[PDB]
């Protein structure tokens, strides 16, 4: 037990390690207990691996793609050195090393000896990254836990879940509530009416049994210290109310949550990212509510800047290589061009020349308006180049034309046949370098990055303890 | 503050009936019934030496450390 | 409420309500009436708006129904004065017509229409020239009618100017275009401003286009504000406001301050007829106010502007933030009314509201979550400024705006690439901003020209630059544009500049006349100056020199106030408010100015001000002068006032360097970069003998002075010089100080040798002369730039003083001196001839003893020499190596000079200076000197201000004490801090000692003080001089064992053996407190006579254990651990052997030497067994007696309890203890200091006492020790020293034996009074003021005992206290840091005493005790 004890606090230091980087990266020691009792529910050193792949089940979860992959490299770290020989240990550490800065080298051959650690080196000198990284997810064996399954097996009442400003699980949750107990309710927290029709809600909801959402607390939260931090620790009669489920969607970059609150209620982090043309097919797919004010001209104007948008968001990930820092592009963004774009067509004739200022006003103000840097500035404009000024033929990507609308000008049919033009394509494997005008030079380059940091705050864990 | 300190070390001036202890200024009478005890909260804090050495340090903490010792009694309540 | 209440109450009134409008509308300041009527209103610019309706007022009228009417006839005048004008411009009418008979806001809002419908009609068209000409005519026409205008309309011409420049920009713009659709996308980003001609409602009638997005003028009137020049940056931010509020949401620019942020949504305001309320958030700022506010904009359908938003307290910034959701979601949605601050008060749509987000330490600012989705957030940039600067150039009379602008900008951008990044350079807008502003007065001189740009710009670019850059400068000035050949005022100035410099002794050098050149041709234009360089550039020469040509060339007077910028506080300067009566006093530049602007009761029109900041320029205290800076020439009081300042008040600001200044403060003075030095080495040396030359003739017949001055002549030339200057540099020099600054250190002691010598110059051989002459300009010149060398290295630089010097001429040798008969005039060159001193045993030890050495005299000599020259000294070296002694033995020997001490440490005050010369100084309000502060009595005085380089520094690194002692040498008298007048000080020296700044402890001295002074590095002697000087020691001791008199040179030469030992061995690379010194010798020597003096008679086995006992109390209690204590018993042991050769010896270890006087009547080595038993029945005793906590009396506490008992019993008593913890070095002082018989004061401090109250606990025990005769010890642990200056304290307490600040003023009155009762009681009277506190102190330093107790010496607190030299050096350390193991099983032993055990395997107890 000794054996299996000198591991798993190597393994909470690791974790613990996770909280002093960042708020919500919490664990307590019962959280780690009763991780440790499913466990059961060279005897000791299948204990040991059940231990090794219990914890990475269930802390994977409250953690981002970065820190699930650093914890990754290192709890594979925590168990082969002492496990495998002295001849494994410095040759994964001179691999974790050419990832890092830190070396380059070559480690060592045995014929049959290591084949696992011979297909590992395999990807590192491929100059492949992210197959590296996941390498030592996959070593693990375990089933990688879906929002859902975690959801499913957790027994509490409570769950927040922090994700990137990029996205949120709002929707994601519409969809886990429908394919299991249904019971939805979605409710912003945005001023003295909604916090006051909220609490209501919240109160009403646990007797029903209903389950129930609270969006973006983070901005509502000097209410939550006072009511929600104690309403919630309180609700130890919410284990006596009927079935329900409390969801709290935060932002990881953003304001700090209550610790005790945090630490009480289960945690997740949507990591969840879609390709280009999802984003496009997302974004047009909801503008057919709206109804009609304008013409069937403006619907390929809608479309220009759903697949515009769809395009900045996707550069935003990638920096520094595509923007200089990270900027956030809010469905605000789309509603202010697309508000300027209604206007436009209702101050002009239908000659499609407007075009000029159209990016102009796009690029510098609607967009534009947070980008403060000048490099950046150019990229918003140069894809406005691109993304508006079109005769005839546009090819937005590689494999994509829109052509300008036809004279039939029927208002119904263009709709149809711009959701059309998205049912034709296939998002190519290259998308980020083909489609992003971005070379793919770039895009490797910013692949050897995330893996740099990987393998560094791996390096600099171990040594720590 | 320093004045508790000639209660921390047990100090006093003997008289008559009475058991006096100097604070501050005033010279106050001991009971004896009287009890004292000093707590903190973050092991972060650190105290004035002249105390640290007069003081009888026990750490009431839930360590990493604390892990190790709980695991073996749930592991041989599954194993044996 | 108050003012609501004032405006209820005066209703009767009503006229007095107009002081209120200026508040509740921001544009108005007063209301106009005819008493029963209202006629208008004027605003706070000076604008008179007459009303259509003048409104009638009647008894019965409510303040509210009144006013209520006023407001709605304002905006309806408005749109009168409007329709009435844009009409009469329609037909045809000179727009120089119209601004004389309208409001600006009227004749404003008429341009841009009649502009807009002029050029609307003109994209059809293209006919763009034919009418940018004519509005560039208008543009012509309104600028030469501003210059014959009333100030009044000066304003509306010049604001009118910013939008007429604008109008023909755009017009000019879209001539341009390559295309019709490039002009149609140009006119859309713009604000085109409409006019419905189709509709009634007509303060509704006026709207706004831009970005296709429509917004309604509002009528509000605006007065006449300070507009902002149009840039593209400009409307762009127009843009985005108006394209936030269109989806209605609020505007937001975040950026770094200076971007105008606020002052864009006040300017986007006007242009829609708003005016926006700013709310400064967090100046102290109220939320209850802003409350209020908030429902008034609401209300009021405002605009309203939160400047700076981010910075306000977390929970404001929460409850603000939510408020402002309301607003912001109530407008979104539009409902009617929406609940803020827990009530339903309504939305006017109309409402919006702007965030300004200046950045953090962090980055840019954000809006709290909640604001983000309510807000638009954007990014200010610094305007692209070839813009900026095109539209300046027109205003001003362009000549060609458009060339000049491209080429200026070209040029400044170039700079920047092409010069050297150096600190200070700014080539930003700013800078452009400040050619232009500069090219005003000089378009007055010569054109609106490229030329008078030309000038502009070397006139500011280039007096900052440095050689390098200052062609570069030349270069593409030239390269880009070229104006001129020749230059105005070229010779008037120029004679007027060399005739102020012949008579001031300067030398007109080709820098001298540029650096002055470069001056002269500032202060005209600019009001504030810099003048950045090295210590002795010339710039105190420079401006001395230039404004004195002025008052030559005008005709007009100066007045200089040169102020120490650093000396004084910020309160001391400019004006101190007192904490609760808040009773304003002047302070020292405010109240300068009001002589000038208050009362000019003499000629002050007639004259020119000019305050000079001397000292070092920095943040805080400029910050608190911007306004002066700024284009206001106004001073702003924290409370009270703006004072205004006249064209005659110039502040210049000399100084060394400027890291510590910002960009924007450089950018609104003139900047004067010396480069290098404005004169040659030899021009120095020529003005500087002048300038000493003229302090003779007062003492000296012209007869006389005529022929010294020859002889100066023919010994030294340049030609020998030059080398040696050059060779100075060839060398180690201690406080380095650089060879020009050296130079007056020569030339006024060589001057002072030579005057010496006059008499014997009138009749002796001129060959010989000659030889005294030289013979003293070598030694004059070693000194000055050798003196602060090795020796080692003076004797070097010696023989290349003579190698350079003519080969045959008086060669200097190390101990080279001139001597002269006592009754005859006799000649001869002799040196090194030293007196012998006899002193008794009883003299051995006193505070002013010195054995004459060669060494001692050759300091002497010098040292005493420029003292008559009057320099001050600067002695620098090593502790002990007596630079103390010899600086004071000098004076306590001679009748002219009178010394006076003070110790300087960490954190020592200005008025530390002062207060110890008030002692000794008596002011005299003679007319000659206005106030003087000269010696009290009529004899020099001499402040000696030991550990100079202690003093800290602000934190920007500025050490205020050295610049106020380089004020008094420099400047001769120094500012009252308080009183504020100038005090000149008269015949009182300054020297000073101090140690090498690579030691630690130091902070490095300013060159700018340093160069004032001579210095004189002392090192250690010999160790051959040191072993000589201590046996004349033991020879006066030995008198009490005259049969021992043969033993003192092994006794002295061993002392020195075991000081030269220990030195190397123990040295701070083990431990920092491992530092020793010739005063621990002179410890010894006199630690050993004080055991003689009281001991039996002694045996030579007595007196070498005698010696080895006081060697190890002095040498061995601060060693820590044992491998170094048991080195020290060998060390001990090698040199008895070495010089003491007997078998006679015992164990020399201090377990087996224990001396003492607590058995014996006679000091006496006493037995082991005889004093533990002592200590036994003395301890039951002392803990019956006194407190009682039980101990174990060991081995190591009989040892130690002697070492505090010798301590304790000598004169000045100060041990600090080091102990660890538990150790008992608290309670083993308590006892010996109850046995000694000693008081016993323990500062009685916790966490919240104030320095007063340790003030108070020191007041008394100094007051008992000397008026109550109470003999006290003060124990004083790390944990009292709770603030720096509890340490200072402690370090007065010790360094001098008085606490100054304690007893000063009435409370030194009372003292001194006091002291006069008890000095009688014991029976003497004692006349003088000095008389008494020498005894005072001298009473304390007998009767009081400090000892200090620290545990963990690793502690940077209680570091701080072993580093301090006051303490440090008047402190005998000990060591008692871990028990050993014997002194461990010893206490263990006694503590199993008690006996439950009964016997075992094995002894039992021995066991146990073992574990
Ligand atoms: N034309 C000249 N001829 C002879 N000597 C000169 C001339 N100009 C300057 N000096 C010498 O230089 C010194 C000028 O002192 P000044 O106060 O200007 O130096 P500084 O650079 O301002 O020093 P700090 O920076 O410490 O104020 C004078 O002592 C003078 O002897
Ligand atoms: N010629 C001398 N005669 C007597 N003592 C001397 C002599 N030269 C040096 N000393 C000793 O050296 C020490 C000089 O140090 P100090 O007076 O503190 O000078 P400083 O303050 O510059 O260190 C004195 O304690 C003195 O005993
Ligand atoms: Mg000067």
């Amino acid at each position: 037990y000794s054996i299996i004890g000198k591991h798993s606090v190597k393994i909470f230091s690791m974790l613990e390690k996770f909280g002093q980087f960042h708020w919500f990266y919490g664990i307590s020691i019962g959280q780690f207990l009763s991780c440790f009792k499913r466990v059961f529910i060279t005897r000791v050193d299948e204990i040991l691996w059940l231990l090794y792949q219990e914890v990475y089940c269930q802390f994977s979860t409250a953690l981002d793609k970065k820190f699930k992959m650093i914890m990754a490299m290192t709890m594979f770290c925590l168990y082969k050195f002492d496990i495998e020989s002295e001849q494994y240990k410095e040759a994964v550490l001179t691999m974790i090393g050419v990832l890092s800065e830190s070396s380059d080298g070559v480690p060592k051959l045995t014929v049959d000896t290591n084949n696992d650690l011979r297909y590992l080196w395999d990807y590192v000198t491929t100059k492949s990254y992210i197959s590296a990284l996941n390498w030592f997810k996959n070593e693990f064996f375990v089933d990688e836990w879906n929002i859902a399954d975690v959801v499913a097996n957790s027994d509490n009442n409570y769950f927040t879940m922090a994700s990137e400003r990029d996205v949120d699980g709002t929707f994601k949750l519409i969809e886990l509530a429908k394919a299991s107990k249904e019971s939805l309710k979605i409710i912003p927290l945005g001023s003295i009416e909604n916090l006051n029709y909220a609490q209501e809600e919240i109160s009403k909801s646990k007797i029903e049994g209903g389950w129930i959402l609270l969006q973006n607390i983070q901005m509502s939260l000097s209410w939550v210290k006072t009511y929600l931090h104690k309403h919630v620790e309180e609700t130890k009669a919410a284990e006596e109310h009927e079935k329900f489920k409390m969801f709290m969607t935060c932002h990881l970059t953003g304001d700090k949550l209550p610790a005790p609150l945090l630490q009480r209620t289960d945690r997740f982090v949507y990591e969840d990212i879609p390709g280009i043309l999802d984003t496009v097919k997302d974004l047009w797919g909801s503008q057919f509510f709206t109804g009609k004010i304008s013409g069937v001209w403006s619907v390929y104007c809608t479309f220009l800047l759903s697949w515009f948008h769809a395009l900045i968001t996707a550069r935003t990930r990638l920096v520094p290589h595509g923007f200089s820092k990270k900027y956030y592009f809010n469905d605000c963004d789309f509603q202010f061009a697309s508000v300027y774009l209604e206007n436009v067509l209702a101050t002009n004739s239908t000659n499609n020349i407007p075009w000029a200022q159209v990016r102009d006003h796009i690029a510098t103000i609607v967009y534009g308006g947070k980008i403060d840097e000048e490099k950046d500035l150019e990229v918003v404009a140069k894809l406005c180049a691109h993304v508006f000024c079109g005769s005839d033929n546009l090819q937005i990507v590689p494999g994509v034309r829109i052509p300008q609308p036809l004279l039939q000008q029927s208002e119904e049919e263009e709709r149809a046949r711009l959701t059309a033009i998205l049912s034709n394509t296939i998002e190519p494997a290259d998308s980020l370098s083909s489609w992003l005008q971005l070379p793919r030079e770039s895009i490797l380059n910013y692949e050897r990055l995330q893996a740099k940091e990987v393998a560094s705050s791996t390096e600099q864990l171990l040594q720590e303890m | 503050d320093p004045i508790i300190s000639r209660l921390i070390s047990r100090e006093f001036n003997h008289a008559g009936n009475r058991v006096t202890v100097e604070i501050g200024d005033h010279e106050v009478d001991v009971s004896g019934d009287f009890k004292l005890f000093i707590h903190s909260c973050d092991p972060s804090g650190d105290i004035p030496i002249f105390l640290r050495s007069r003081v009888r340090l026990v750490h009431f903490v839930t360590n990493k450390e604390s892990i190790e010792t709980r695991i073996f009694d749930i592991t041989l309540t599954e194993e044996n | 409420n108050d003012d609501l209440l004032k405006i209820i109450g005066s209703g009767k009134h009503h006229d007095q309500v107009s002081k209120f409008m200026k508040k509740m509308f921001g544009s108005i300041e007063s209301i106009i009436f005819l008493e029963d009527f209202i006629t208008g209103v004027r605003s706070v610019e000076g604008e008179v708006l007459n009303l259509n309706e003048k409104i009638e007022l009647k008894d019965s009228i409510q303040a509210q129904e009144w006013l209520n009417i006023l407001d709605t006839e304002i905006k309806l005048s408005v749109f009168t004065q409007f329709r009435d004008c844009l009409g009469q411009i329609k037909d045809g009418t000179d727009i120089e017509v119209v601004v004389s008979k309208y409001i600006f806001q009227a004749i404003l809002l008429s341009a841009q229409v009649m502009w807009t419908e002029l050029v609307e009609k003109c994209l059809q068209t293209n006919q763009f020239s034919k009418y940018w000409k004519e509005v560039d005519m208008k543009i012509k026409g309104l600028l030469d009618k501003l210059n014959k205008s009333s100030d009044n309309v000066k304003k509306k011409i010049e604001a009118l100017l910013v939008e007429y420049l604008h109008f023909n920009n755009v017009i000019g713009q879209l001539k341009n275009c390559s295309t019709k659709e490039e002009a149609r996308l140009l006119w859309a980003k713009v604000q085109k401003f409409y006019q419905k001609n189709d509709t009634l409602d007509d303060l509704n009638s006026v709207f706004i286009s831009q970005s296709g997005y429509l917004l309604q003028y509002k009528f509000e009137y605006i007065g006449i504000p300070e507009r902002l020049i149009y840039t593209p940056l400009l409307l762009i931010g127009f843009a985005t406001l108006t394209d936030s509020l269109h989806q209605k949401y609020g505007g937001c620019f975040f950026g770094p301050a200076g971007t105008g942020k606020t002052e864009t949504v006040k300017a986007f305001g006007q242009n829609l007829g708003r005016v926006v309320v700013v709310f400064n958030c967090d100046d102290s700022f109220d939320y209850q106010v802003l409350s209020r506010l908030l429902v008034g904009i609401t209300q009021i359908g405002a605009w309203g502007c939160f400047d700076e938003f981010n910075r306000l307290d977390e929970k404001v910034l929460s409850a603000v933030s939510a408020n402002i959701q309301q607003i912001q979601n109530g407008l979104q949605v539009g409902k009617s009314h929406i609940t803020l601050l827990e009530e339903e008060t309504p939305l006017s749509p109309h409402t919006a509201v702007f965030i300004t987000l200046n950045p953090g330490y962090n980055g840019r600012s954000e809006l709290p979550e909640n604001l983000k989705k309510s807000f638009r957030e954007f990014s200010m940039k610094s305007p692209q400024s070839g813009t900026i600067a095109e539209m300046i150039l027109q205003i001003m009379g362009f000549e060609d705006s458009k060339s000049l602008a491209s080429k200026i900008v070209h040029f400044l951008e170039l700079l920047s690439s092409k010069c050297s990044s150096m600190n200070h350079y700014h080539f930003g807008l700013r800078t452009l901003k400040g050619v232009l502003r500069n090219c005003s007065p000089l378009i007055s001189e010569f054109g609106e020209g490229e030329k008078t740009v030309v000038e502009s710009l070397k006139r500011v670019i280039l007096p900052s630059l440095g050689d390098t850059d200052e062609l570069v400068f030349k270069d593409e000035l030239s390269k880009i544009f070229d104006s001129a050949g020749t230059p105005l005022n070229s010779k008037a100035i120029v004679q007027c500049l060399k005739d102020a410099g012949q008579r001031s002794g300067f030398s007109m050098s080709e820098e001298f006349l540029k650096k002055c050149m470069q001056f002269y041709y500032m202060q005209k234009t600019q009001q504030a100056l810099i003048l950045v360089g090295k210590a002795g550039c010339g710039k105190t020469a420079t401006w001395k020199t230039v404004i004195d040509a002025m008052a030559i060339f005008d005709g007009h007077a100066n007045v200089v106030y040169v102020i120490d910028t650093k000396v004084l506080t910020k309160e001391s300067l400019y004006g101190s408010m007192l904490k609760a009566t808040l009773e304003w006093r002047d302070g020292l530049f405010t109240s300068i100015l009001r002589r000038v602007n208050d009362d000019i009761t003499g000629t002050f029109k007639n004259s020119r001000i000019w305050v000079v900041f001397d000292s070092d320029l920095d943040p805080e205290y400029v910050e608190a002068m911007n306004s002066v800076l700024d284009d206001n020439k106004i001073l702003t009081l924290p409370n009270g006032e703006r004072l205004p300042i006249p064209p005659n008040f110039r502040i210049l600001f000399e100084t060394d360097n400027l890291d510590h200044t910002t960009p924007a403060t450089i950018t609104r003075c003139g900047l004067l970069w010396f480069s290098t030095d404005v004169c040659s080495i030899s021009s120095k040396i020529d003005h500087l003998l002048n300038k000493s030359y003229e302090a003779l003739d007062n003492k000296l017949s012209m007869f006389e002075l005529d022929k010294l001055k020859d002889l100066i002549s023919d010994s030294f030339d340049m030609a020998s010089l030059t080398n040696i200057f050059t060779c100075s540099n060839d060398l180690v020099h201690i406080l380095g100080v650089r060879t020009f600054n050296k130079l007056e250190t020569a030339v006024q002691l060589a001057v002072h040798l030579i005057s010496s010598y006059r008499q014997w110059f009138q009749n002796l051989d001129d060959k010989s002369l000659k030889d005294v002459i030289t013979l003293l300009i070598k030694r004059s010149l070693l000194y000055a730039l050798a003196g602060d060398s090795t020796g080692e290295s003076q004797r070097a630089f010696i023989q290349t003083i003579n190698t350079y010097f003519g080969h045959d001429s008086q060669e200097l040798s190390d101990y080279s001196t001139i001597v002269i008969a006592n009754d005859k005039l006799s000649f001869s060159s002799f040196c090194s001839e030293i007196p012998s001193v006899s002193l008794e045993a009883h003299e051995v030890m006193r505070p002013d003893i010195v054995i004459p050495t060669i060494d001692t005299i050759k300091h002497e000599k010098i040292f005493y020499d420029l003292l008559n020259s009057k320099r001050g000294i600067i002695l620098c070296g090593p502790p002990g190596s007596g630079k103390t002694m010899i600086m004071n033995n000098a004076l306590r020997n001679s009748s002219l000079y009178d010394v006076v001490g003070i110790n300087f440490s960490k954190d020592t005050t200005t008025e530390h200076i002062l207060s110890a010369l008030h002692r000794h100084t008596n002011y005299v309000t003679t007319s000659k000197g206005l106030t003087l502060l000269p010696k009290s009595d009529i004899k020099n005085l001499v402040l000696f201000c030991d550990e100079i380089n202690l003093p800290k520094l602000d934190k920007y690194g500025s050490q205020n004490v050295v610049l106020f002692l380089r004020q008094l040498m420099e400047k001769q008298g120094f500012w009252k801090t308080p009183e504020n007048k100038w005090v000149t000080i008269e015949r009182i020296h300054i020297v000073g000692a101090c140690n090498p700044p690579t030691d630690p402890g130091r902070i490095p001295m300013s060159e700018r003080f340093t160069r004032h002074a001579a210095i004189l590095y002392l090192g250690y002697p010999s160790g051959k001089s040191l072993s000589q000087i201590y046996e004349i020691y033991y020879k006066a001791i030995f008198k009490l064992v005259p049969e021992f008199r043969s033993y003192t040179e092994p006794f002295a030469r061993a002392s020195v053996h075991l000081y030269n030992e220990c030195k190397a061995r123990y040295s701070t690379g083990l431990q920092s407190h491992y530092l020793f010194s010739p005063r621990e010798l002179t410890r010894l020597v006199r630690g050993v006579y004080t055991a003689i003096n009281t001991g039996p008679r002694q045996t030579l086995r007595s007196l070498i254990r005698l010696w080895a006992y006081e060697a190890w109390r002095i040498f061995a209690d601060r060693l820590v651990g044992v491998k170094e204590k048991n080195s020290f018993e060998q060390l001990l042991y090698e040199t008895v052997d070495k010089y003491l050769p007997n078998q006679d010896l015992g164990n020399i270890s201090s377990t087996s030497l224990l001396f003492s006087g607590l058995l014996s009547l006679d000091f006496k080595e006493v037995n082991k067994t005889d004093l533990v038993n002592f200590i036994e029945e003395r301890f039951k005793t002392f803990c019956d007696e006194e407190l009682e906590v039980p101990m174990v009396i060991h081995e190591s506490m009989v040892d130690h309890i002697l070492r505090i008992d010798r301590a304790l019993k000598q004169v000045q008593g100060h041990m600090m203890l080091i102990g660890a913890s538990r150790t008992g070095k608290t309670i083993l002082t308590r006892f010996v200091a109850w046995l000694n018989g000693l008081k016993i004061v323990q500062p009685k401090i916790h966490r919240h006492s104030n320095l007063s109250d340790f003030d108070m606990i020191l007041k008394k025990a100094i007051s008992d020790c000397s008026l109550k005769e109470s003999r006290t010890c003060l124990i004083i642990d790390e944990s009292n020293i709770l603030e720096t200056a509890f340490l200072e304290r402690m370090n007065t307490l010790l360094a001098n034996a008085d606490i100054p600040d304690l007893f000063q003023g009435e409370e030194y009155d009372k003292l001194l009074n006091n002291l006069r009762n008890k000095t009688r009681s014991l029976g003497l009277l004692l006349d003088t003021e000095q008389e008494l506190y020498d005894w005072f102190v001298g009473e304390i330093a007998k009767n009081l005992h400090v000892v200090f107790t620290i545990c963990d010496p690793t502690n940077n607190k209680s570091s701080a206290m072993i580093s301090s030299p006051a303490l440090f050096n008047r402190c005998i350390i000990n060591w008692m840091g871990d028990w050993d193991t014997k002194t461990m099983s010893q206490v263990a032993n006694n503590m199993v005493d008690v006996i439950p055990m009964e016997f075992t395997d094995f002894t039992i107890r021995d066991a146990v005790v073992n574990i």
